[PDB]
């Protein structure tokens, strides 16, 4: 072969990979969390956008903290050998390091740990993308006029 | 060996510590901008460069309007966190 550089990820596997979209709109009462009006617009936009990039999109609506952890655990246990990459989109309330299930918080580290290079071997060396629409705290940016 | 944390990318809607804006009818500033930039550039640009365009779009085109002075006239910058080890193109 000619000179081979390895500067870009191999993205010509038979499949681009999964795009898991967790769309949390409606929350349990004792959490005191408001309904996230507009999130379905985001969810539809993402499904279409990633469909056109040839990702296998899976939408999940209004998951509890337990269901989020179970979903991610199960997804990380699939054989991704024939897949180029993995995408997970999280749409919910949040705080720094935390995403909300409908019934309480999940540490983001708990979700992403399932996909560590030592824990999801069929994704080792492949890009794992986590796209997060949630607050990371309460600070407001006042901006500056240019 | 590679690090177990290698090859992750987090595309956060907002800076660490910060609020993230969402509109009832358009969706979130970040997701609307992300989808627009992917639509326009995924067959053209490397992923970090797409995400940089998303940063600019959110930073420049959106500002909050609120009857509550506390939440009025606010801005947002998304935050790309890359532990990737290679360039990523959605096309080949
Ligand atoms: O620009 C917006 O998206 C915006 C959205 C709202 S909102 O009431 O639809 N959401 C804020 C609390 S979830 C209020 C003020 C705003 O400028
Ligand atoms: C503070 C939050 O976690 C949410 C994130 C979201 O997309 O709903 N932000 C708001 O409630 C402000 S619109």
């Amino acid at each position: 072969s000619g000179i081979s550089l390895d500067n870009s990820y191999k993205m010509d596997y038979p499949e681009m990979g999964l795009c898991i979209i967790i769309n949390n709109k409606n929350f349990h009462k004792s959490t005191g969390m408001t309904s996230r009006s507009g999130t379905d617009v985001d969810a539809a936009n993402l499904r279409e956008t990633f469909r056109n990039l040839k990702y296998e999109v899976r939408n999940k609506n209004d998951l509890t903290r337990e269901e989020i952890v179970e979903l991610m655990r199960d997804v990380s246990k699939e054989d991704h050998s024939k897949r180029s990459s993995f995408v997970c989109v999280l749409l919910s309330h949040g705080e720094e390091g935390i995403i909300f299930g409908t019934n309480g918080p999940v540490d983001l580290k708990k979700i992403t740990n399932f996909f560590r290079g030592d824990r999801c071997r069929s994704l080792t060396g492949k890009p794992k993308l986590f796209i997060i629409q949630a607050c990371r705290g309460t600070e407001l940016d006042c901006g500056i006029e240019t | 060996k590679i690090p177990v944390d290698a090859d992750f990318l987090y595309a956060y809607s907002t800076a660490p510590g910060y609020y993230s804006w969402r509109n009832s009818k358009d969706g979130s500033w970040f997701i609307q901008s992300l989808c627009a930039m992917l639509k326009q550039y995924a067959d053209k640009l490397e992923f970090m460069h797409i995400l940089t365009r998303v940063n600019r779009k959110v930073a420049t085109e959106f500002e909050s309007f609120s009857f509550d002075a506390t939440f009025h006239a606010k801005k947002q910058i998304p935050c790309i966190v890359s532990m990737l080890t290679k360039e990523l193109y959605f096309y080949h």
